[PDB]
């Protein structure tokens, strides 16, 4: 165990099918009631005859880890290399995994949520449309400063609160691989909240909701060389991979349609979609 | 300087890769852990659970609490079918938005067994047997309750236990089926019929209700993670 | 080295082991624990008291 | 030690009231020198008769750990679903602690720090003002790509650079848990520095302070969904959490109003706050 | 190993020189084949006399860690703090390592890379210019939301998205050390990929390249304190550092130049700088 | 698909949630740790170090380092008193931007008893015996020295050593003071008198100054972590 | 309260450190790993490994495969150099760009011994013989092959092997020399002569190349990080 | 499995352990050490070669 | 604690070692392992079977 240190396989595979024979008896399995909030365990050897059935099949790809620990959209920010406004020369972004759908609902199929980061940033740059084209501009190099809450924010790409003499930073110059990091768990409470059913002031109003208990801190972008002799835009798009996951208080996954990011609101939506009635199953052997 | 030889992918961001980073914050020192009630381990845990289904998916049903009950009543009714619907347990409108089904659209390939349970929720005093009947795929969906009870069926009395489980088994010829299911991953149908009418005294209404709860069983299992096709949005900021 | 000798993902039934060494100092750093398949459907489904054997009527 | 390791508890309480009786000696506790740079060690036992107090109380909500590992915004950034001007439809970030006041004023309390990182995102879309807001969009997927220093910056939402082959990448959809991912510590120095007193050019000129040492590169965010039919903005809201944390040379906590994020420029601040003379201690028990 | 674990120092020194007199034989280690892809092991001892030399270099810093465990600027993003359009007060970045040219470079230099970040942003706000800039105004607070992909994005500052109950968030206030904060490894697959050769259809078309695989998430990133009465702007660099390295399929250096982030297209370049002749060396002996 | 249950709390982002996530950076290889001088584990260590007190935050003063000198004389002055202040080590414009303060202001409850040495810095020659007393509350503060004499109080006599220690007592109803003080959790004040006067002779500054410096003692402790009221911001970039 | 003090180097981000920080996603469940073929560990692996050296950088052949062919040919050219440059593996435009070029151009100092193979691609039926002569510093580089051959050199032989190794050894008076190279850390020339002709018979070329591929020894060896003068932008998305 | 049992934070006055397993290949990725609790404030406080005893008067 | 004593970088020839302790619960959150020597050139040298023996001709 000093130089190596075997690790024995958490194999784990799904159930069996026990044999069942003919019955006759007062065991009734398939007889239960919902009304005590109790799933019935009823296997198919119950209601059925079986064969036995030795079963491999895993459930390793639905582990919470497995289910979560891939990487995700969670921003996608412009910021230009020249422009007459400053405020656009860089970009900010307040951290959150609300604005990407995807992820978002993916998350939010869980009350708590505890687990360190993988933020990988994909950068590209493209030159803006115009009447002149030609130019010759050595490689983009960004600066991407993690500012947490109470730390200086940025006024132009100029500015002294680049020069991240604590506040961590990670300067990328374009066609390199993409700049990956990773973040533990920085949460204030003892895991993260999808859902803050409550309020920020004690008065019982303020804010309602999941930016009471948000605060990570924001994202700042901006390139390095200076302004371009022509327009230039780099987008940089974030994304998060957790991992080292855990998860508690599972929900009903979000059936509505997302319409913005500092609440739960939403249209009114249908259960389920139409069908011609309730007996319908459509024909499919026919000539 | 050692000498080394860089391989095909190197310097690609592969979105499901799995290595080492370096940590922004050094030595952090993480919020300790607490003993919070309802730990998920595993999305099957979750699949495992009820969720009423939506059998009477029917216009102008939609979006009330109709959708749910299956309407039965009291009367000479054995010639009409209660409902039936196919088990396609993450295409079909009735099982796609459940939970079993919620869970089923993030994957590709699911396997296993599930349970429909059956729950009555008519007067104590009222009485009747009805037979749930699962076909296996192959022919077309049974018309009558001779074709029915040819298939996998249970005969379900009505009494103080007020919920009956009719179990799906895996019988496939494949190991998988597709969630976005085809004709060649078919599954089959369920019908329900009455069995010996549905049989009420005076003062009591006629006319009851039934429902659906799909769950799946402990055999089930998923494969191949993918995104659902249920959210999506037109911009960001939502 | 610490190295740890683990096994891979392979089959069940058609007829071997990857190295793993942590090269950074925190945890927050290490990959994902991606094999960890531990289970509990208990919480969720039958979470009562008074335990239903299934064999009975569960009432009365 | 196999299946299960114990871990024994690291309680640490506070030093106990020892009892003192009455003296009269050479020994002078409350006679020292501050002129030696040295704190004096009197408990209150020397100044006085004390009871035996046995204390229970803990540090443990001052460790340096308890103190930063909260989850704190660093960036807050808006970018657009659809706009003429290609540069607004993403956002960038130059990372680093600066830009919001809190989380800055706290990690600048040392002067070194070293931590693995929890990167929160708190993505939030809005429907923007016009006359027709009737429409139908599907949920919002967010990319964050994180763009390490030398990585090509993207020009549009449409760039190559959000290929994000080797940059860490986050896809979320809305409607999700926040997303989440962890960052090593990945600095090319032993330590972060939130001061640094010195220049970029050896000439002792160029870019004074943080700027030099801080390039941890930028993060870049998009919408993924392509233009709405009807404008929408997405706020990214970036939340740091420091994990693993350790500190050196601790610093008289930052009295002045912060300025900008490239600097420590402040204006002169008073001390503290006036009172009405010397000696004014304002009567609390009167009728 | 309960108080204290010892560890062995990993020391790997380079290789010394034999000592190598004068020979005559049918031994060439100077006579190989470049034919066969096999670089000759041939040391300085085999063409020439050579003394003994023990060398006490090391090759720590060229290690995979040593190499890329840096903080490079990813993303620089600019934000306001008061404007009339709302998609200029936050910050959004979709996450990726490609806009920034630099450490773009490094991360292509091998085709996958597996790794932790520590995400350090590097806030930084300076005040606009105008007739008016006298005010006071309390310092900035940053959020930093990191959203997942499919969570809901903001569309303003005042977006319910930024409630943040899942998404990680960072909230930090100017004047403080950085926000830095640690990202496990979070893809989908087992590593990130630099280059995808590949389409995101099977029919072999849409989307070509990096952009299919790299989906992380997005960044945004805000100010919490509300609009000032005077405009200013909020700059976030964000930083990576890679930590916990793995490398695989080294890659000859990117040598033209970047041109944007979504593809890996270029200019045609040179092979190398002219000299004057195939025999140029200039003298350098000359009074 | 093993069956699991989701309970509240799921998909919320807590602030101050400890939880496992991926890293963006698979196998990141971390800068190893270097030994620098002076490492921090806990805020008490800071809050355990002198600083000086501005006593004299007089309109007038409060951008000098005249702020931080009591002015003693030489003289009859024993009518007067040298200073007096409340503790209110994280609420007194007196202490609040004290080191102790400032580590206060970022919790909501203290606890533990206070240090303030007094530095004398007049001449060598100059002599003086002064009287501080800590009154606990329920009394208003003491008009006379012979009020403040009733109270825990120290003769500090000065000579070679110039400096006198004071220590607040931990004397409270609760186990802890709330940092934003009411009249609840009061804990009391500190005033000075002359005890037997300034003598100085001839061709010697008659007028000096003594100095206050705070500290916390080895009992003190903090709760229930805050933000600052002090750092503010009205925009970002700053 | 623990009593702490503050050192220089609080609240600074220095981009090397490296601490320990917050997760922000706790008890992320990482992907596994997999065994990749061609895994790095250290980039002296890559530069170990030869890479074509563009020997005819001259002009209007840069952007061409005649860049890296040394013309040899058959007559009396033995007055004439095969070829010349600077050993400066990391400044000079004939090494700057191959393999191990561009890893030293990341740090600033290199030490170690160069190996330079050199290939034959005439005929099998061609014959000829080479000085290849290694110049120390100290002198001009050699005009004529008698100075040549007063250096380190080989006499190349081409038959079937049709490679030779000139291995530049490690002759300097520090232990590293600057990868940005002034003359205090000047290494040398390495020129080419013909020593015995080139032969050929009828009906066949009697012009020839030779090819150079250069590479790193295992006593090779870099320092002092830094970032290449390679790559630069003008603005971001790029 | 490699299950750490440590014990939470109680009170230490009046009438426990919590499970965790890492999931995750990198530390970075692992929960906040929020129990270290060792100190030394004689860095800063008393930062002097020649001690002072406290008793002795620290001076002459 | 759970404490590791490791060495320091030090030279190799002129005339220690230094304390770690990991306060998070997660690795991803660690130090990076910049001590991690070991090498394998062979993946990208000499990748060839029928291993070359640098002192006979290398073919024939």
């Amino acid at each position: 165990g000093d130089v190596v240190e075997a690790i024995e396989g958490a194999v784990a595979r799904v159930a069996d099918t026990i044999s069942s024979g003919p019955t006759n008896s007062q065991a009734v399995p398939a007889l239960t009631a919902v009304e005590t909030g109790h799933t019935s365990q009823v296997v198919p050897g119950d209601t059925m005859q079986t064969r036995h059935v030795k079963n491999y099949h895993s459930r390793s790809e639905s582990t919470i880890e497995n289910f979560l620990s891939r990487s995700a959209c969670v921003y996608m920010g412009e910021y230009y290399t020249t422009n007459t406004d400053e405020t656009k020369r860089f970009a900010s972004w307040t951290i959150n995994a609300r604005r990407m759908v995807q992820m978002r609902r993916k998350l939010e199929m869980f009350t708590y949520v505890r687990f360190d980061v993988e933020v990988t940033f994909v950068i590209t740059s493209k030159q803006d449309q115009g009447t002149q084209l030609g130019q010759d501009m050595p490689p983009l190099t960004h600066q991407i400063m993690y500012i947490p809450p109470g730390g200086p924010i940025p006024k132009s790409t100029t500015d002294y609160a680049w020069q991240t003499s604590t506040n961590p930073s990670i300067f990328w110059t374009e066609g390199n691989a993409p700049p990956r990091m990773s973040i533990p768990f920085v949460s204030i409470g003892n895991a993260y909240s999808n859902f803050y059913d409550g309020w920020s002031h004690f008065s019982q109003n303020g804010v309602y909701g999941y930016n009471t208990l948000n605060n990570m801190g924001q994202l700042y972008m901006r390139h390095v060389n200076g302004p371009s002799p022509l327009p230039m835009t780099s987008i940089v798009r974030v994304y998060f991979k957790p991992k080292h996951v855990k998860a508690w208080v599972p929900r009903p996954p979000r059936l509505c349609q997302y319409k913005n990011a500092s609440t739960v609101n939403f249209s009114s939506t249908n259960i389920t979609d139409k069908r011609d009635s309730i007996t319908h199953v459509p024909d499919t052997v026919k000539p | 300087g050692l000498p080394v030889m860089n391989t095909p992918g190197s310097n690609q961001f592969l979105t499901s890769d799995d290595f080492q980073s370096p940590s922004a914050m050094p030595q952090f020192d993480v919020t300790p852990e607490l003993d919070i009630p309802g730990e998920v381990k595993n999305l099957m845990e979750i699949a495992e659970v009820d969720s009423v289904v939506p059998v009477n998916n029917v216009v102008g049903k939609l979006d009330t609490m109709d959708i749910f009950r299956i309407p039965v009543q009291s009367g000479n009714h054995q010639s009409t079918q209660v409902f039936g619907f196919q088990v396609q347990p993450g295409l079909d409108s009735v099982f796609k938005h459940t939970l079993l089904g919620e869970i089923l659209n993030y994957y590709a390939h699911w396997s296993g067994s599930v349970k429909l349970t059956f729950v009555f929720c008519g007067s104590a005093m009222a009485t009747g047997k009805f037979l749930l009947a699962y076909s296996p795929p192959g022919a077309n969906a049974p018309k009558t309750r001779k074709d029915a009870m040819l298939g996998t069926h249970v005969i379900w009395d009505v009494g103080l236990q007020s919920s009956c489980v009719l179990c799906i088994p895996w019988i496939s010829q494949t190991h998988y089926r597709l969630v976005h299911q085809d004709e060649y991953t078919s599954a089959g149908n369920v019908t329900c019929w009455y069995q010996t009418g549905i049989v009420v005294p005076a003062g009591t209404p006629t006319l009851c209700s039934i429902m659906c709860f799909v769950s799946a069983c402990n055999d089930f299992s998923v494969r191949l993670l993918k995104d659902t096709p249920f959210i999506e949005q037109s911009a960001l900021l939502q | 080295m610490g190295a740890q000798v683990s096994t891979q993902k392979t089959g069940a039934h058609e007829t071997i082991h990857y190295t793993n060494i942590n090269y950074y100092k925190d945890a927050a750093s290490n990959s994902a624990n991606r094999q960890d398949f531990t289970q509990d459907p208990g919480k969720f489904t039958e979470p009562v008291k008074d335990i239903m054997i299934k064999s009975m009527p569960a009432l009365n």
